[PDB]
DNA sequence: ACTGTCTGGACTGGTCGGCGCTATGATC
DNA sequence: GATCATATTGTCCAGACAGT
């Protein structure tokens, strides 16, 4: 069957057998130690440590002015 | 010692080819069978003379 | 630190001696060029401290046989 | 004696070798004159071979159809760069000095590279890597280490144009065009000792041979000429290309001999270079392809060798074969899985060549005396010396009287003959099997139904091919290896592939269900139909109205071997309490009493003790494909011949059951009472209310984004989840209101044909139509169709069909279902090509792998891919559900054998 | 040492059946 | 009229390459 975003099925097998350097939608499985795998707060904080957040995503409105340029 | 499927097929083919152009049957025949059937009955009777060379 | 052999995906690696390498060559009747290759820049090789020309013996988890013994040859990049 | 090609050595043809191999010199750019005779010195010269039957070849004296053809040579006026080597030539031009001719490396570096070449061995990748490294190192040196002469960078222009970046006396940088003569002169200065550094053989791949001075024109046979129906000869594309090449070469020779200026000579040289480049490869990048006068581009040697229609794939890897037939297949349960229905017309055409021996002399004599028009007869007779005579009416008796030992008779296809049966596409090795010939007077092929799942073949106009082996070795190989019963278990997953399907499963359920009893006449009739060796009827289970009755389990027990005991759960399990009680009773005693088992027997738990079906109903879990446990145990524990006999007998018995008991489906199978319809409508109203509430919450802004997701796809996923829950509830209601007495429900539950969702779709609802995994959105602005308001995200406006097939869909819902079906069809039509390409790639990557006699898988080079196949040396075909040895089954079977 | 860009190659197999095309502007 | 030389030269993935 063709077609989160695990792109499983025939395209996944084709990507695996073709030794693609950058697979479509790469997904990594991350496991935590005994100090973070039993509570939600530590899991969330270590996820935010892993998560790469840029200020453009945090930005809501885009506006370029001329008075301060 | 046992015969593999490929070895058995090769032995039967060689025996049938021998029977087709000579090599009289070492056992009785039902008077009308093909040489392949003759090789099959020869194998079933355990009378085949062809051996298998195996690396060692 | 973090040992690379502690990962569940990384099988056990060992260094074969010259006598063990000769025994491996004799058992399968193959030359040193007929073994599978492993790069000298492989993290397992640099963890073992190996050099090109040696043979790495890999004890891998087998879904069908429990444990399996593979052999690789260290080669230059 | 006889010899075989041990190895093939490749290289570049030297001009001397081309001249020596040439039987003629070609100078006339023409093929035939007005009367049709070949022109001496032309491409169609008799010295290069003959195609027309009347002509006789000059070189070898043979007529058409037996002359192999002879090459010719054309002496080019000026050298022409070969395009295929052209880039490689540039590499050499970047590696050797322009004056001394040696490589641009020091002596120590040369020696070290020689040791590196000697050490590594014969792996191709290392050789290419070393060649690339040497070329990169040499191309950056502007001073020759041996002579000290300055070097200049060389720019390669596709396909055969070389530019040298030179400097004038004023320091200006300009480009000088390197003519092929200058390139060949530079290549001639390279010694043989530097050739291995450039990846060229000193005695086989001299660089000067990479520039063509003599063009080898192919033989007449390899580029044949035919006469059309209008009497006009149709020349080949290669012939036209060679005509153009010869004309341009003659013009260049005439201009050179006339003292033409340099503008003439280089222009004609470029034209000849383009012609030769197109002749080598017409699909070369950067040049216009050679076209016919009608505007059709020509395909030259490169296109003849490469491509799907090329020689390698369309003529060498795969080719058309003789003694083959192909026609439609029709079902035939009356024949065994080992047998194929061969039509009489096909049988009287395809012939098996049988040598006359001391035991089949009378049969072959009768075959010859019957003739080709009488079955069983013969078509051809080959004497021991080797002349083949076709049997007509006149010589039919004469050849029969002349028959002796050593003669060969091409007799008609007889019963018991082994033939190949293949259906395309052949995705797996089980797509072809060797069957036995069964001759019937109809026109179509006939194949047994359990063999259909291996072929992936139904009977909706399927076309199948049949191949008849000719040699005795091929027949023996087909009989032993590729026989049908030898491939019951699929090696892909280690499960049964040749198995009962559809009506077999339905008849097995009807026979083995609780309360199924048959009269004495019915039992005798099914025993005779299935071909079982039951001489005396068993004891009747019960008496009704003064007549004996036999349980269907008792009749099914006669198929199983008397020392067979296995218990499991099938797909008809919906009361686990009875199955648990049966399992517990089996667990304690390990030999439960048959009366005790029958007291609490359940159709959901199959239990066979000593070959007696004490409990359970037959379904896809019994002898179905990929699920049959009973068939899997029978194959592994009792061989393949016993398994084949059991499969044939059980298929015939189930066909008899399903034929006379009455199996049918009607419009009331999907009928539901008013309560079920009211419940479905309530579920519909609840689902639409939930969807509207979600839409309103999203509009008012209180909907919560999913982690990492914004409002739109979060709301879409919530709506799809709500619709999926509604569909599950509707399906559960439909299953609740449809009992086991329904034949469609019987087929769905037993795994014969169809699914529960299929009955749900015809009775309850069609669910939500989705495209590419999401709701339907392609259409107008803000809507899919114009019958809904723009910007509407409701269920009915996005592809959620409320009614089922029985109630009929609305035109909008019909359109949405059409979009869904079109998406599915396009998905399959796209997936098939990608799957085939991936299969071809995997096959070509793993074609040469083979298990050796020591259990190791090695490549032809010798590298040990695996020291043990599958790390345990166990065939997946013979593996037990992917395991090495089923210890549970072995222990249980041995314990039962010793206890009984 | 990275990074975007130019260039090159392949795009499941098989079968049934048909349609249609494979010269021309000077020269005596 | 019947002949005759010539007849132009769509996507996607992977490897190699100037540019910073
Ligand atoms: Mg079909
Ligand atoms: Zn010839
Ligand atoms: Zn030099």
């Amino acid at each position: 069957t063709l077609n989160i975003n695990v792109t499983l099925g025939l395209p996944r097998i084709i990507e695996i057998v073709d030794a693609r350097k950058n697979p479509s939608t790469p997904i990594m499985t991350v496991y935590l130690d005994e100090e973070h795998r039993y509570d939600r707060d530590k899991a969330l904080e270590v996820a935010r440590r892993i998560e790469g957040t840029t200020l453009e995503n945090l930005a809501r409105e885009e506006t370029i002015d001329i008075l301060n340029m | 010692f046992r015969y593999t499927r490929f070895e058995k097929a090769r032995i039967i083919g060689a025996r049938a080819l021998q029977i087709a152009m000579g090599a009289p049957v070492l056992i009785d025949v039902p008077e009308g069978i093909t040489p392949l059937q003759a090789a099959l009955l020869e194998f079933e009777k355990g009378v085949i003379p062809i051996t298998v060379i195996r690396p060692s | 630190e973090f040992n690379i052999f502690d990962h569940v995906l990384v099988p056990e690696h060992r260094i074969l001696s010259e006598e063990e390498k000769e025994e491996l060559l004799k058992k399968y009747r193959i030359r040193i060029s007929q073994l599978p290759q492993i790069k000298a820049s492989d993290p397992a090789v640099v963890a073992l401290g190996a050099k090109p020309g040696d043979v790495i013996e890999i004890k891998r988890k087998s879904p069908t046989a429990g444990y399996y013994y593979y052999y690789r040859l260290v080669v230059e990049d | 004696m006889k010899k075989v090609i041990g190895s093939i050595e490749f290289g570049i043809l030297s001009p001397q070798e081309i001249r020596k191999m040439s039987a003629a010199e070609i100078t006339v750019p023409d093929t035939y004159d007005d009367d049709g005779y070949p022109i001496e010195g032309g491409l169609m010269d008799k010295r290069l071979g003959v195609i027309d039957p009347g002509l006789r070849c000059e070189t070898c004296g043979a007529r058409a159809g037996e002359c192999p053809g002879h090459f010719g040579h054309i002496e080019l006026a000026r050298p022409v760069i070969h395009v295929g080597f052209a880039k490689t030539i540039h590499r050499v031009l970047e590696s050797t000095c322009r004056e001394c001719g040696r490589i641009k490396l020091t002596d120590e570096e040369i020696e070290e590279y020689m040791q590196k070449f000697e050490v590594m061995g014969d792996r191709k990748g290392a050789v290419d890597k070393l060649i690339k490294e040497i070329h990169k190192k040499a191309k950056e040196r502007m001073v020759c280490p041996h002579c000290g002469a300055p070097q200049f960078p060389i720019k390669f222009e596709r396909p055969t144009i070389y530019w040298e970046l030179r400097k004038d006396e004023e320091g200006n940088e300009y480009k000088h065009r390197m003519m092929p003569s200058e390139v060949r002169d530079r290549l001639e200065k390279i010694p043989d000792k530097d050739l291995p550094l450039l990846g060229l053989h000193p005695e086989k791949s001299r660089p000067e041979w990479m520039v063509l001075t003599v063009l080898p024109v192919p033989p007449v046979t390899m580029r044949p000429s035919i006469t059309l129906e209008s009497g006009i000869r149709a020349e080949d594309d290669l012939t036209h290309k060679l005509v153009d090449i010869i004309r341009i070469n003659n013009r260049l020779k005439s201009n050179i001999e006339a003292g033409a200026p340099q503008l003439i000579i280089e222009d004609l040289w470029d034209l000849l270079q383009y012609h030769v480049t197109t002749y080598i490869n017409n699909e070369t990048s950067g040049v216009p392809p050679a076209k016919h006068k009608s505007g059709r581009p020509l395909k030259t040697l490169a296109q003849r060798l490469k491509g799907k229609e090329g020689r390698f794939r369309g003529n060498l890897s795969g080719k058309r074969v003789n003694f083959s037939a192909r026609t439609v297949i029709s079902p035939d349960p009356m024949i065994s899985i080992n047998e194929v229905g061969v039509p009489l017309a096909v049988a009287m055409e395809l012939t098996v060549p049988e040598k006359v021996t001391e035991f089949n002399y009378e049969k072959l004599k009768q075959r010859v005396l019957n003739g080709p028009e009488k079955y069983p007869g013969a078509n051809y007779v080959i004497d021991p010396e080797g002349r083949r005579i076709r049997l007509m009416e006149s010589n039919r008796e004469l050849i029969a009287e002349k028959l002796d030992i050593g003669w060969t008779v091409e007799r008609h296809l007889e019963d018991g003959d082994v033939v190949l049966f293949n259906r395309q596409p052949s995705l797996h090795r089980m797509s072809i099997m060797a069957h036995r010939v069964r001759v019937m007077p109809y026109r179509t092929f006939r194949l047994n139904l359990p063999v259909c799942p291996p072929y992936n073949a139904d009977f909706d106009g399927d076309e199948m091919n049949l191949h008849v082996p000719q040699t005795e070795e091929a027949q023996a190989e087909a009989k032993i290896l590729m026989e049908v019963q030898n491939h019951i278990i699929s090696p892909r997953y280690g499960g049964p592939l040749i198995a009962g399907i559809q009506d077999h499963i339905s008849g097995g359920y009807l026979l083995t269900r609780e309360g199924a009893y048959f009269t004495r006449y019915e039992v005798e009739q099914m025993l005779m139909f299935a071909g079982m060796d039951v001489n005396e009827l068993p004891e009747p289970d019960k008496y009704e109205n003064g007549e004996p009755l036999w349980s269907g389990k008792t009749i099914f027990s006669l198929l199983l071997p008397d020392d067979l005991t296995i218990w499991y759960r099938n797909k008809l399990c919906d009361e686990p309490e009875r199955c648990e009680a049966l399992e517990k009773l089996i667990e304690e005693k390990l030999i439960p009493d048959p009366e005790e088992v029958r007291k609490l027997a359940y159709d959901g738990f199959v239990y066979i003790q000593n070959g007696k079906l004490l409990s359970g109903a037959v379904d896809k879990k019994a002898y179905g494909r990929e699920d049959g446990k009973l068939l899997d145990i029978i194959v592994r524990e009792y061989g393949v011949e016993r398994a084949r006999q059991f499969l044939d007998q059980v298929t015939k018995l189930t066909i008899w059951v399903i034929t006379h008991k009455g199996f049918t489906t009607a419009i009331d199978d999907e009928d539901l009472p008013q309560e079920a319809i009211d419940r479905i409508h309530e579920i519909i109203r609840e689902a639409e209310e939930k969807v509207q509430r979600l839409i309103e919450a999203y509009k008012r802004g209180e909907l919560e984004p999913l982690p990492g997701k914004t409002l739109e796809e979060t709301l879409e996923s919530k709506i799809m989840a709500v619709l999926a829950e509604a569909r599950d509830n509707a399906g559960k209601v439909a299953e609740r209101y449809l009992g086991m007495n329904n034949h469609a429900v019987i087929m769905a539950k037993t795994g014969a044909r169809g699914k529960i969702l299929n009955i749900t779709q015809m009775a309850a609802m069609l669910g939500q139509q989705s495209i590419r995994g999401k709701r339907l959105y392609r259409g107008y602005r803000g809507r899919v169709l114009t019958h809904f308001k723009p910007g509407d995200l409701g269920a009915r406006a996005r592809g959620f069909v409320t009614n089922s097939y029985k109630s009929g869909l609305t035109p909008q819902e019909y359109f949405f279902h059409a979009m869904g079906g079109r998406e599915g069809l396009v998905d399959t039509a796209v997936r098939t090509a990608q799957s085939g390409y991936m299969q071809r790639r995997l096959i070509n990557a793993l074609q040469d792998l083979k298990v050796d006699y020591d259990g190791t898988v090695r490549d032809p080079t010798g590298i040990i891919v695996q020291f043990k196949y599958g790390e345990d040396g166990v065939d997946p075909m013979k593996s037990w559900q992917g395991k090495t040895v089923d210890v549970d089954r072995v222990i249980v079977r041995t314990l039962l054998k010793m206890r009984g």
